[PDB]
């Protein structure tokens, strides 16, 4: 404390004062942030080259030389060669300015904004304009040619300006130097252009007196600052750049408001919503006038001892410092806190004795000002005690105007058009936030429009001599599309029409079009337009980010989309492979790389082993893809890569920037769980199952198996899609519909027939083809009814002549009577039906799942058919899943199914093939996402043949060598839950109801 | 009526505590063991099924090496102890097992 | 005590329809269950002239019972009082209490610390003063320990660190004496060691006596209010207190500068006007919301008026520029308090109205409307001294029309009512506290219910959220009726909101919109109409009768008539360059086209306004007004610009979400209005467009 | 603990039997071994390797007597096994009917009640109170013809009854519910007669 008191500026850093005593020879060795405890921005200073004594010129947080009036030899007491310092920077401020006025003309002015620095620059600005602004008044002459030639003043160098910031050669800090004098400038324009406005009047008029002005008196030595009654002066510390904000007509009205707040000595309370500059606005404001704010942290135990001690500097130095969360201190500690330093603040009144705990006697600098925010005004007042509130003058915050921030922002990205662009991109947004449908991917919030904006700005400086509404128009449409479903496309465009007529799109690159077109019908699949035209926009998103994401509905094959990309990239020799880990599958703790509460040990990260590959496995290019369903848990820590960051953070920051060569992908089948602040840091890509339709992947076999026959393009849809349609709207089944998945049983039931009939000698005919179309489907949409809605099924369907026991008589349909591979009769219990199908579905090894009697004949019909495995080395591992089966319970038993090579690979011992079995799958309890990760398990093994690590925190390759399935559960319901959509896709769907009253009689008799 | 029975039994050692207290794991058992009458608040608030061993008396009601029985006292262990029930929930909800163990 | 819940679904009462408000035959239906006024309809018709004039807003005793002695005590009394009049009730409840047991027991009481400063209060027994924000109860406290010559160990609290009190304490209560214990509700945690020492204070010296200068909190012990004697005090209402007490607030000297006498009568004006913006706590016909009406405002203000007149000497008129006289308090001083444009903008009218170069004038005009007390119409009092302008004050009580506010006559009976409600659901807040509850279910049937345009946009998106607010009503209907029926009656959560259906009330989770809770009949009928709307639209293009208010989201309503505009209208342009353009009662314009610059608004009916317009202009303060709220049937809407429009002769009023933009702020909208005079004056009334009236 | 009583159900072909009741649940995976008891026949997959290499060396010559045919595989052994097992075991769950988590268990367990039966009690009627107080009257002395104890045992019958009607009767004036059980009856039973006896002693020594 006496060392404190030695100096009023060493009170602001707590315990560093030992290390500051530490310090007792070298100022060089003197670094932040001791060198930033009290200087806002500067860094280091130099000293002379050849005897480091003279010190010769600084360095800041900003990043800036700057020389000084004289080379103090500043070697004395530490604190005495501190003052040394400091005299140095106003000395310099006041010296700098004098040559910046005198060589407003001695020397020129384009440069006099680089000849000096960003502030010094600034005040020059400010000077000249003010200076012309009441000599524009000057009486109030009655001569407008002044006023109007101060006009273009104003305008011409702004325009001026604009070249400037749309050339590319300005360093960053004459960039920002630069980009911060554009928004003063502005302000300096409209104050200028209101003045025109309103009626010119003499310079002693209080609309002139009202705004601030900047009268340098060399009169005595130094400028003085007009605002509306009263005058100061500047601080003069260095604050290098501290980029201002947008001016308001609240900023002038906080501005005067805290200007009165000294005439009474009284203290400010900008009241307002979190998160609105409240805070912002005083920092600002006190570098307007140089003073170096302190924050000050508060709802803490909140020593008030320590902000008694910081009292001494405010009170002697004069400088000023800004509470938050002040409402919120402990209540008792916020009564008595408060009442202690209320008692403090009484030595502003001429007064040079702070009493406290300590009771001390100090000096008074009247430059001293206090300033509180805190959580937002809660209905005109907070929970603080009722003398503050009278030792303050409140201020009253309101969420900023978008409209004018856009504005400064395109003038300062080179925009002259800029104001009318906003009038129209504001309410756009505004738009858009209003009518269309509402999710969270929908994002329009100030993210938004910083990320749009900062990108067009770029965009135009790489385009230039380019009109801006075409720019403008072509980054809005172009960014926004992809994100949204389609509905709203149109109404997106029409908006689009409303707010831009007579205008039009942009072009990309045609020739990944063509690489796309050859691989995708290459490799059998569908080519589609609108698949195409998302192919682009990825592409077009690949050249913007390196994280984008497939949202959308399953069996759309997001998957297939991505590796489609991946081979037409490969294509033109740019290498980029992928590997599907399961996101919620395998364990959270291990997903990411995360720190204990005891130490903290390196307990790895199932990624941080991949991104140290990215950090060292250096070939080629690749991508890193994701399938799962996306929470919030593994991905809180993940922007830092995607975000303006660039660097994942594997637990605490790995130091891995931006994978040139590796890319993060994620198909989550809906991303509904990220904050929307978290959402809009990686590429929105909506997609639709439309665009590849039902029919798309049906032709994708046409192309792929023998169109020779060409047998389901017979009745393509004139069987199918009509009857989809008429159960899927006039019925109603018992379970979730996914038609690509429904189709994709017709298909693979048919196909099961056509095996059945090509491998073995059973025979083959064209009515054959008709009956089998119609038994391939009618179970297809069969498999969602019961016994009073397949007859339903059934009293709709005669429009179609093939033959069928319902065409035979009435009680007996479709099902009562097998088709046969051979001749196709009727064949005259229930299981041997589902026993073939199974066997179809052992004919491709893929299962199918069951839904109905809880374990009640299911378990007496399925496992006389899982008895037949005896050559394979079947191991059947008969799993289910249980009131709580854990995805390590099925981790491990697949794990005992097979050797587990390596310990992070499994497969069975060689290649012998076995036989899984699930009794029930749904059975599991979700967590409150609503999610079963014991299932996510079961896709990825299902569909990629490997998987990270569950296991071991380090997620490495483990491979998942030859397998097949059979699994059922119970039907949905009260209660009961059910499955991931992604997951259905793997298998099959089908009911099992209550059986055949007619064969309870038979089997029971 | 805890003060009601606190003037009762003060100078009988009217031992106090409630479930939530940790002193109770022993202030259950020294008055017991010392046959000095248990008080307890706050019941449905604090209620825990730790009761029913000692409701059903551990150290099993019958024996007399084991549990030396009462003939001055209605309760249920071996010396002059009584466990009370206050509460300041006015109709709270109530299972029928300890309602029939014990009564209102 | 009971409005009814069933009283619009009944037909509107039948044979009295003649000068008689809807809300009124509801109340009647809901009544005549009475057994004192079973036939009490079918007599208000026949004769009605007595009736009449009954609802001609007769003040009491003007209001004086219809003399239909055959069913007539005074119980029957206040229940026609309650039934028909909002202003009597209270007046006719004392009335009753008085006929019961004596005015003494409704004659006020004198508040004062002298029944037991000691004289009831025991050694035992400590003294809290439960302190209203404002006025301290310690000077009483300060006369009886100078008249006792007591010890008077004052400690502040709001601050634990005061363990020296209890030194204090012990020579309080171990010596024995009156201890002050001031600003206790600002401390929590100390309270308890008082607490505990004082249920121990029972060994000391006689005089020991609490005074604990705090208010109530619901945090604060209980058993250390138990054991003491309580004594609320309440500030006096009234201007004069407020005037008064800013002379307190300003040396008497400073009261007395006449080397700047101008300054010196300002303040006056300004100790007058800081009084006035504090008056009107009675939204939304007063404030948007209460705000700090503290004198640190005052002070601050003097203040830098003292400096504005220092600058150049008071004497010299033209030095105060009143355009900054007004911006210091309006922009910066009072509105940075202040947070709500429209009350913004409302007391920076008051600073244009009393702040001018003509007011320097000696005894210059305040209120020249009010005839008071004694008739006098306010001016100043130009004779410097404290005592003078103090003594001018009290000459006028602190009660006055208030009209001086830009008020209405209305605005005093609404105030009444505004007491009836609180008063009448604070007495059903406490009567089921001995009565019971359970009646079986209440089976009522409103569950029974049950081209493309942006237009057929917000329909769908209404009926999306009226069909979700449906079934989730539905849902507690069924767990009233199947619970206590068929065994769902095992949850607990939700009973709640069957409390208040089985008692009038409208519960939390169906605020399908700011609904405000009057009956469940009424929202029933309400989210009714809302269907039906959607129902005609269904089978209407666009119905011609368009009711706003069943809507869910008004903003969406009047943008999609912005996007026809621009469909149309702005065909081949933007939305940059249009605004709305509002039409009027007597409808100037309904259809006329759908193309560039054409009607494209809806039939917007029912909007409700304290105020009427005929002749295309607006009247104010009469007995229409005065009557609760005026309809207005219909006006149409539409959307054009890329001119200047000036609605010069248009007043802009506010249209908020509903009755009270007070009692929060969603403001829909603003609306130009034919006013006939200057637009300043209707803004001291500030009557709002308001949705709809219950 | 399983392990023996599986060994004396099955190896040893010996009827168990074993009772679970309301109180000794923990935890689900409690509740799921008690599933695989209910369907699997087994506590499925804690049968392990030490089970097979056991069973393999212990059933064969027990299982030469029923089979006395070899069917030389763990298979047929193990399934025979199991079989007995099932016809052995006998798992029982006597529950609480407003169990606060027995709903709720039951959803966590569907088939808990799918492998068992279901009865339900409906306490014992006038009859029952009869029947309990008819020993109870008869152990104790009286100044009484016999058919006084059939009035005594037919009114305190009567007694319980109007207990539960009085009880009905609170549930509907109030909203507040009490408990009363057959368990309250026999503490009404027992202290009645432990009094009386005092009553009848000292009024027989006036």
């Amino acid at each position: 404390e006496q060392k404190r008191a030695e100096f009023p500026r060493f009170t602001c850093v707590g315990p560093h004062l030992l290390e500051i005593c530490r310090w007792a020879h070298d100022p060089p060795s003197v670094v932040p942030h001791f060198q930033s405890g009290l200087f806002d921005s500067l860094s280091n200073v130099t000293f002379d080259r050849i005897d480091k004594t003279r010190m010769t010129e600084m360095f800041s947080q900003q990043n800036e030389k700057v020389e000084f009036e004289r080379p103090v030899d500043a070697k004395g007491n530490i604190e005495v060669w501190l003052q040394r310092l400091v005299d140095g920077m106003e000395d310099t401020v006041k010296q700098i300015i004098k040559r910046a006025v005198r060589n407003v003309a001695e020397m020129p002015l384009e440069d006099f904004v680089f000849g000096h620095p960003a502030q010094v620059s600034l005040l020059g600005i400010q000077f000249q304009w003010t200076a012309e602004t009441q000599m524009a008044l000057s009486s109030a002459k009655v001569d407008k040619t002044i006023m109007n030639k101060n006009m273009k003043k104003v305008d011409a160098l702004l325009r001026d300006m604009v070249n400037i910031t749309v050339r590319l050669d300005l360093t960053k800090n004459q960039r920002t130097n630069l980009e911060t004098c554009i928004t003063v400038h502005m302000h300096q324009k409209e104050s200028t252009e209101d003045l025109v406005k309103k009626k010119i009047k003499d310079p002693t008029d209080f609309e002139w007196l009202k705004q601030v002005r900047f009268y340098w008196r060399d009169d005595k030595d130094t400028v003085i600052i007009s605002i509306c009654d009263v005058d100061f002066e500047y601080s003069f510390e260095y604050l290098g750049v501290k980029e201002r904000l947008v001016i308001t007509p609240l900023t002038d009205i906080c501005y005067i408001t805290l200007s009165q707040a000294l005439g009474m000595f009284l203290g400010g309370a900008p009241a307002g919503p979190a998160g609105t500059g409240k805070t912002e606005t005083t920092k600002d404001l006190g570098n307007t006038l140089g003073k170096y704010v302190v924050v000050f942290n508060c709802s803490d135990q909140f020593d008030y001892t320590y902000m008694g001690k910081i009292y001494k500097g405010l009170a002697q130095s004069g400088l000023w410092g800004c509470f938050d969360e002040f409402n919120r201190i402990n209540l008792d500690v916020l009564s008595v806190c408060a009442q202690q330093v209320y008692c403090i603040c009484r030595t502003r009144e001429r007064k040079k004795s702070f009493q406290f705990t300590d009771g001390t006697t100090v000096s008074l600098d009247p430059r001293v000002g206090f300033f509180i925010t805190m959580n937002p005004g809660y209905a005109g007042a907070q929970e603080l005690p009722e003398n503050l509130k009278a030792l303050f003058r409140g201020v009253t915050m309101m969420v900023p105007n978008r409209q004018i921030i856009m504005k400064v922002k395109l003038a300062a990205a080179g925009y002259q058009e800029n104001d009318i662009l906003s009038k129209k991109f504001f309410v756009l947004y505004g738009l858009c936030e209003q009518q269309l449908s509402k999710q969270a991917h929908y994002d329009f919030g100030l993210r938004n429009i910083l990320s749009v904006l900062r990108t067009a700005g770029a965009s135009k400086r790489q385009s230039p001599d380019k009109s801006e509404v075409f720019l403008m128009m072509r980054t809005v449409r172009d960014m926004n599309m992809s994100k949204f479903v389609a509905e709203d496309v149109p109404l997106f465009l029409s908006l689009i029409d409303d707010l831009f007529p007579g205008l039009k799109a942009d072009a990309t690159r045609p020739d990944v079009n063509k690489d796309a077109e050859k691989v995708v019908l290459e490799r059998g699949l569908q080519v589609h337009p609108t698949w195409m035209n998302k192919c682009i926009q990825l592409y077009e998103t690949y050249l913007v980010r390196h994280g984008i994401m497939l949202v959308g509905p399953s069996g759309s094959g997001k998957s297939a989309i991505c590796e489609c990309l991946a081979a037409a990239l490969t294509e033109l020799g740019t290498k980029h492979v992928i590997w599907r880990m399961n996101p919620k599958a395998i364990t959270a703790p291990q997903m990411f790389g995360r720190r204990d509460d005891t130490t903290g040990d390196w307990t790895d990260g199932i990624f941080a082993v991949l991104w140290r590959r990215a950090a060292k496995n250096k070939n080629q290019n690749t991508w890193i893809v994701l399938d799962g369903p996306v929470d919030a848990i593994w991905i809180e820590n993940l922007n830092t890569v995607l975000d303006d960051n660039k660097v994942l953070t594997l637990a605490n920051g790995d130091r891995i920037l931006m994978s040139a060569a590796m890319k993060a992908m994620f198909e989550p089948e809906n991303l509904n769980n990220a904050s929307p602040a978290t959402v809009s840091r990686a590429g929105i890509i909506y997609v639709s199952d439309v665009e590849l339709g039902w029919e798309p992947p049906v032709k994708s076999w046409l192309q792929k198996r023998d169109p020779t026959e060409a047998c389901w393009a017979r009745l393509f849809s004139k069987y199918i899609d009509r009857m989809l349609e008429f159960v899927r709207i006039s019925l109603k089944p018992v379970m979730y519909n996914e038609q690509v998945s429904i189709v994709g049983t017709v298909m693979t039931l048919l196909n099961g027939y056509l095996k059945s009939m090509k491998e073995a000698g059973t025979a083959m005919n064209d009515a054959k083809y008709e009956r089998v179309f119609l038994y391939c489907m009618t179970w297809s949409l069969g498999g969602l009814l019961e016994m009073k809605e397949r007859p339903l099924f059934d009293q709709e369907l005669r429009t179609f002549a093939h033959n069928m026991p319902p065409k035979e008589e009435d009680s007996d349909t479709i099902f009562e009577f097998l088709v046969n591979t051979t001749d196709a009769e009727w064949l005259h219990l229930d299981s041997v039906r589902y026993g073939a199908l199974l066997n179809l579905s052992y004919n491709v090894d893929k299962a199918t799942l069951l839904v109905g009697g809880p374990g009640t004949a299911k378990t007496n019909t399925i496992n006389q058919f899982i008895s037949k495995f005896n050559a394979e080395t079947t191991a059947n591992k008969t799993i289910t899943f249980s009131s709580l089966t854990t995805p390590g319970i099925f981790q491990m038993s697949i794990e005992g199914a097979v050797e587990k090579r390596q310990g992070r690979t499994f497969g069975p011992p060689g290649g012998k093939q076995m036989c899984i079995f699930v009794d029930d799958i749904s059975m599991p309890y979700i967590n409150e996402w609503g999610h079963q990760v014991t299932n996510e398990i079961v896709r990825q093994l299902l569909e990629q043949g490997g998987m990270y690590s569950l296991e071991k925190p380090i997620g490495d390759m483990k491979f998942i060598t030859d397998v097949r399935y059979v699994a059922a559960m119970n039907t949905p319901g009260g209660g009961k839950n059910d499955i991931p959509n992604r997951l259905k896709r793997q298998f099959a769907i089908f009911n099992v109801p209550l059986p055949s009253v007619a064969a309870i009689n038979g089997i029971f008799g | 009526g805890r003060e009601w029975i606190k003037n009762r039994e003060e100078a009988n050692q009217l031992k106090t505590t409630q479930l939530n207290d940790k002193l109770f794991r022993n202030h259950l058992e020294e008055c017991l063991a010392f046959g000095r009458p248990l008080l307890i608040e706050n019941i449905e608030e604090e209620l825990d099924p730790l009761l029913d061993p000692v409701l059903e008396r551990r150290l099993v009601k019958k024996g007399k090496t084991w549990v030396v029985p009462l003939a001055d006292k209605e309760v249920d262990f071996t010396e002059t102890f009584r466990l009370f029930c206050t509460t300041r929930l006015p109709n709270p909800h109530f299972t029928p097992e300890l309602s029939a163990k014990v009564t209102v | 005590l009971k409005g009814g819940a069933a009283l619009d679904i009944n037909s509107v009462r039948k044979k009295p329809k003649d000068w008689i408000p809807d809300l009124v035959w509801l109340n009647i239906i809901a009544l005549s269950a009475m057994d004192a006024f079973r036939d009490i309809p079918d007599s208000v018709f026949r004769n009605d002239g007595l009736w009449r004039q009954w609802y001609d807003q007769e003040a009491p005793e003007m209001a004086k019972v219809p003399d239909y002695e055959d069913r007539l005590n005074k119980f029957e009394r206040m229940c026609v009082v309650k039934t028909f009049r909002e202003d009597r009730t209270l007046i006719a409840a004392a009335d009753y209490i008085a006929e019961a047991l004596g005015q003494r027991f409704v004659e006020s009481v004198p508040l004062n610390m002298e029944k037991r400063p000691g004289r009831r209060a025991m050694a035992k027994c400590p003294l809290i003063c439960l302190l209203s924000p404002g006025p301290d109860p310690t000077k009483l406290i300060e006369d009886l320990a100078k008249k006792k010559k007591i010890k008077t160990l004052g400690v502040s609290m709001g601050q634990g660190q005061e363990v020296i009190a209890r030194k204090h304490m012990a020579a309080a209560s171990l010596e024995g004496h009156w201890v002050l214990l001031q600003n206790t509700h600002l401390g929590l945690g100390y309270l308890t060691e008082v607490e505990t020492f004082l249920v121990k204070e029972e060994n000391v010296h006689e005089d020991f006596r609490l005074w604990i200068t705090a208010e109530p909190h619901p945090q604060f012990p209980i058993g250390l209010l138990q054991m003491g004697i309580k004594i609320t005090n309440e500030a006096p209402v009234g201007i004069k207190a407020g005037l008064r007490a800013s002379y307190q607030w300003v040396n008497q000297d400073m009261l007395d500068m006449v080397s700047r006498q101008e300054w010196r009568q300002l303040l006056f004006v300004m100790c007058f006007l800081h009084s006035v913006v504090q008056e009107p706590q009675f939204g939304p016909i007063g404030w948007n919301v209460p705000y700090e009406f503290n004198q640190s405002d005052l002070s601050a203000c003097v203040q830098f008026l003292q400096n504005h007149l220092s600058e150049m000497d008071a004497k010299k008129a033209p030095q105060p520029t009143w355009e900054t006289v007004r911006y210091m308090i309006s922009a910066i001083q009072y509105g940075s308090r202040i947070t709500d444009d429209f009350d913004k903008l409302l007391m920076d009218t008051f600073a244009e109205k009393y702040f001018l170069q003509p007011v320097l004038q000696p005894s210059y005009e305040l209120f020249k409307d009010t005839r008071s007390s004694d008739g006098f119409s306010y001016r100043v009092p130009d004779s410097t001294d404290i005592e003078t302008f103090g003594s001018y004050i009290e000459t006028l009580p602190g009660t006055e029309s208030p009209e001086i506010f830009g008020l209405h006559p209305n605005a005093d009976i609404t105030f009444r009512t505004l007491q009836v409600q609180e008063s009448i659901v604070t007495i059903l807040d406490t009567m089921p506290k001995g009565a019971g509850s359970g009646s079986g279910l209440s089976r009522e049937d409103v569950v029974d219910k049950i081209p493309t345009l942006p237009l057929t946009v917000h329909l769908r998106q209404e009926i999306d959220r009226l069909n979700i607010v449906t079934r989730l009503t539905t849902t507690t209907l069924k767990n009233l009726a199947l619970a206590i029926a068929g065994t769902i009656a095992a949850e607990r959560g939700l009973i709640d909101a069957l409390d208040a259906l089985f008692n009038a009330r409208i519960p939390q989770q169906w605020l399908s919109k700011s609904w405000e809770a009057s009956t469940l009949g009424n929202w029933f009928t309400g989210l009714l109409q809302r269907y039906d709307q959607l129902n005609k639209w269904l089978n209407l293009g666009r119905p011609k009768a368009y009711w706003m208010t069943g809507f869910f989201n008004p903003q969406g309503f009047l943008t999609a008539m912005k996007q026809e505009v621009n469909r149309k209208h702005r065909d081949k342009w933007a939305l940059d360059d249009v605004v709305m353009s509002s039409e009027v009662t007597h409808r100037p314009k309904d259809f006329e086209s759908l193309k560039e610059g054409a009607p494209e608004g809806v039939y917007v009916y029912g909007l409700y306004l304290d105020l009427r317009l005929d002749g295309r202009e607006n009247r104010l303060m009469d007995s229409d007004p005065k009557k609760l709220f005026n309809p207005l049937p219909v006006l149409h809407v539409d959307g054009v610009l890329a001119k200047d429009k000036k609605r010069s002769g248009l007043y802009e009023a506010p249209k908020p979400y509903r009755v009270k933009a007070r009692k929060g702020l969603n403001f829909i909208t603003t609306f130009s209005v034919r006013t006939e005079d200057d637009k300043s004056k209707w803004i001291l009334p500030g009557v709002g467009i308001l949705c709809s009236i219950d | 603990h399983i392990k023996g009583l599986y060994k004396i159900a099955g190896f040893k072909g010996q009827p168990v039997y074993f009772i679970f009741t309301d109180a000794e649940v923990k935890d689900e995976g409690f509740l799921e071994y008690i599933n695989q008891i209910l369907m699997t026949g087994e506590v499925a997959g804690l049968l392990t390797k030490e089970d097979q290499d056991m069973i393999v060396n212990d059933i064969r010559p027990v299982m030469k007597h029923q089979a006395p045919g070899i069917l030389d595989t763990y298979d047929n052994l193990y399934n025979f096994f199991l079989n007995r097992v099932r016809d052995n075991l006998h798992v029982v769950l006597c529950f609480s009917p407003v169990g606060a988590k027995f709903a709720r268990r039951a959803q966590q367990f569907p088939g808990l009640i799918n492998g068992c039966t279901i009865d339900w009690f409906c306490p014992g009627p006038k009859k029952r109170l009869t029947s309990v107080s008819g020993k109870f009257i008869d152990k104790f002395t009286m100044a009484c013809p016999k058919e006084v104890k059939n009035q005594l045992e037919l009114l305190m019958g009567h007694a319980h009854v109007f207990v539960t009607a009085a009880c009905k009767e609170y549930f509907e004036k109030y909203r507040r519910y009490v408990y009363v059980t057959p368990k309250s009856y026999l503490s009404f039973l027992q202290g009645y007669k432990e009094l009386y006896a005092k009553k009848w002693s000292f009024t027989k020594e006036l």
